[PDB]
């Protein structure tokens, strides 16, 4: 369960 | 009566949508063009079209009151299972009931029921869909309203997965409040009968569509071949 990209959208 | 700190969020959130959704759809050129005719041709466009609306409504979401105090965590958990809801709702504004399909500016960027089923889903879903769409236009929402529901459809706290459950329903009580009361005060009768239980029933049709979204994408993404033809936002999102 890893989301970078929701994550850095998110901040 | 509206309190200040309503007509706080009320103002934030329509600004909030003002910088997350451009009616003019002049973006939609970056976009893979569509294929109208290979049942899969309208799917580059779509899934462009999708992955460009999940990054907008993680736009929105953000300066959503109190959205920020919840941890990175919540955030993406409440983002993951509303994007698809939120994009459904957020996509009202350019349906239109004269032909039942979504006008965005163009011949080209106007998507009806074959446009859909070209993109890899059959009527066991686009009907419902369309049917949703119909009932939420004749609600003739109040941009203010439209705002409210897609925030309190993010901030829900009965998503899995959630952790702040608390936190996360006295966020979102401070938004359904500012709604039924918002209604209360601006929103005139006949139009505002039953307004509130019809805009949460809404959200409870969002489920159903929701659930059968997901098991339809598990089934088109399920070839590598197709899930190819999606985004890395998509993909990361949808799941896979
Ligand atoms: C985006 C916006 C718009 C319309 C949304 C539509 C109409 C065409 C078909 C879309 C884009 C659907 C997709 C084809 C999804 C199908 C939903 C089930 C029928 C496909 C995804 O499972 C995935 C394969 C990319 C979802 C919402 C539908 C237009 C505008 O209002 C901006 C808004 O952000």
């Amino acid at each position: 369960k890893n989301h970078p990209m929701l994550m850095n959208l998110l901040k | 009566k509206l309190s200040e700190e309503q007509q706080h969020i009320i103002a934030i959130l329509l600004d909030a949508h003002h910088k997350t959704y451009d009616p003019t759809y002049a973006d939609f050129r970056d976009f893979r063009p569509p294929v109208r005719m290979s049942p899969l041709s309208m799917l580059p466009h779509l899934a462009d079209l999708v992955s460009y609306s999940i990054q907008k409504v993680i736009g929105f979401a953000k300066m959503i009151p109190g959205f920020r105090d919840l941890t990175s965590d919540d955030q993406i958990v409440l983002l993951k299972s509303s994007a698809i809801e939120v994009i459904m709702l957020r996509s009202n504004q350019s349906f239109t009931m004269d032909d039942m399909s979504w006008d965005c500016g163009s011949q080209d960027y106007k998507y009806d029921v074959t446009d859909v089923s070209k993109a890899g889903h059959t009527l066991e879903l686009i009907e419902p869909l369309i049917k949703f769409q119909v009932g939420l236009k004749k609600l003739n929402l109040h941009e203010e309203e439209h705002v409210l529901l897609m925030a309190i459809c993010i901030v829900s706290p009965d998503r899995p997965g959630v952790q702040d459950a608390k936190l996360v329903e006295a966020i979102q009580d401070r938004l359904s409040n500012t709604l039924q009361t918002y209604i209360r005060c601006r929103h005139p009768p006949p139009g505002s009968h039953q307004l509130y239980a019809k805009m949460i029933q809404k959200l409870a049709d969002l489920r159903s569509l929701n659930e059968e979204h997901s098991k339809q994408y598990r089934s088109l993404s399920f070839q590598p071949e197709n899930s190819m033809k999606l985004t890395p936002l998509v993909l990361e999102v949808f799941g896979n």
